[PDB]
């Protein structure tokens, strides 16, 4: 009865292969190197530690922040592992000497997330004081103050296709602030909850979006609501999408619901376990991003255990 | 030979009675190796 | 002595849960290019 019901997309279920637990505190960010060798992941212990992307062993430990590290954006166009700390300091720890090289400032409060633009030499630092900041890389100065949010700008997206910068505001209103002007070119007539999640699928479609309650898709030219999300009412914090058509949603309740970017039905919708030292209701996917080789999924939970989920071939998972 | 005759306890041969050391991390910060050493070294 | 549950049965026997503490490449291998 539903449109496009008997022809969904293909999505085999995944399986956890290794649960690395070396950090001391809730991991708030996780990122993979573009060479598929390093895995940068912060923690609540104010130490952004890099590990092996495939072996899983520890590779380095780089501290320096005065608060929780809630952002780690490894730059692919330049060797600089920039990080956003909650101590009002976007510590751009360059990996050329494993130390701070820039130490840019300007935000009045904690920084929510950071995203490096693929084309423009600037870093979109989504702060949480009242707005975001367009920090210029290798200049140590801000470009423009894109103040278009009534609350903290949690999510951030710097796409080369979208001319504006998609900012995710916690005031239940997403915005697309232009890079040259700075004003929000178009708002979002959706996401009734506090929107603190955003994704992008540039493989064969436009960039989507997300929300904790009543999430929906979008489009890159000026926004276009394609379809809403499934029955996921938990507080979503991680939203990753692969080029093969997989859509991973990481919520705070631990229910890592995996759906399709085209079909929309939840393929796996499995819930992860917790650490023995942790509490009963403490496991929650705060950050999740796929690998550079798009083989083993990586989700950093809140139970101080960076879990890695590999793939597995199966055929008895037909959805009605 | 014949140097330890009145020894009550012969040999313990067990430091932690489960392994040579802890070698296991836990999310509980109080019941970990960090708080066990900080309550034994700095405190007395 | 101590008393705590083991992590082998909680996270499953399949997923080899590793716990790395420290002492691996003290800011030399990802810092500079390796000696080719």
């Amino acid at each position: 009865k539903a449109p496009t019901m008997p022809k969904p997309q293909w999505h085999p279920p995944w399986k956890l292969y290794r649960v690395i637990s070396g950090h001391l505190g809730w991991v708030r960010c996780i990122a993979v190197e573009p060479g598929n060798q390093w895995f940068v992941t912060g923690s609540a212990d104010r130490t952004i530690k890099i590990w092996d992307l495939a072996s899983g062993k520890l590779k380095l430990s780089l501290t320096g922040h005065i608060s929780t590290v809630r952002g780690v954006i490894v730059s692919t166009r330049s060797p600089y592992l920039f990080s956003c700390g909650e101590d009002k300091q976007v510590k751009c720890w360059d990996l050329e000497y494993n130390k701070v090289i820039r130490h840019y400032h300007g935000h009045l409060s904690a920084v929510y997330g950071l995203d490096l633009h693929p084309t423009i030499d600037v870093l979109v630092t989504c702060s949480r004081d009242s707005t975001a900041r367009i920090w210029d890389v290798r200049t140590k100065a801000s470009v423009h103050t894109l103040s278009g949010h009534t609350n903290a700008v949690a999510t951030v997206r710097c796409q080369a296709a979208e001319p504006q910068i998609i900012t995710g505001s916690h005031d239940t209103t997403i915005r697309l602030w232009d890079l040259v002007a700075g004003k929000t070119r178009v708002t979002l007539t959706n996401h009734k909850k506090s929107v603190r999640a955003v994704v992008l699928h540039p493989r064969h479609y436009t960039f989507a979006s997300g929300s904790p309650d009543n999430i929906k898709q979008w489009k890159f030219p000026d926004g276009s609501f394609i379809q809403n999300l499934s029955g996921h009412n938990a507080i979503i914090n991680t939203l990753t999408v692969n080029s093969d058509g997989v859509l991973v949603s990481g919520a705070d309740n631990g229910t890592m619901h995996l759906w399709d970017w085209r079909t929309g039905y939840n393929f796996q919708r499995v819930h992860a376990a917790v650490q023995p030292g942790s509490l009963d209701s403490e496991s929650g996917i705060f950050a999740c991003a796929f690998d550079q080789s798009e083989s083993r999924l990586l989700t950093a939970e809140a139970d101080k255990t960076i879990k890695v989920y590999r793939e597995d071939d199966t055929a008895t998972e037909e959805t009605h | 030979r014949r140097w330890d005759d009145d020894v009550v306890f012969k040999n313990c041969a067990k430091g932690v009675d489960d392994q040579k050391k802890d070698k296991r991390f836990v999310n509980d910060t109080l019941r970990s190796e960090f708080h066990k050493k900080f309550m034994e070294k700095y405190i007395k | 002595k101590k008393y705590y549950p083991t992590a082998e049965e909680v996270y499953g026997p399949e997923v080899e849960t590793i716990v790395q503490e420290e002492d691996t490449q003290p800011l030399t291998e990802p810092i500079i290019k390796p000696v080719k």
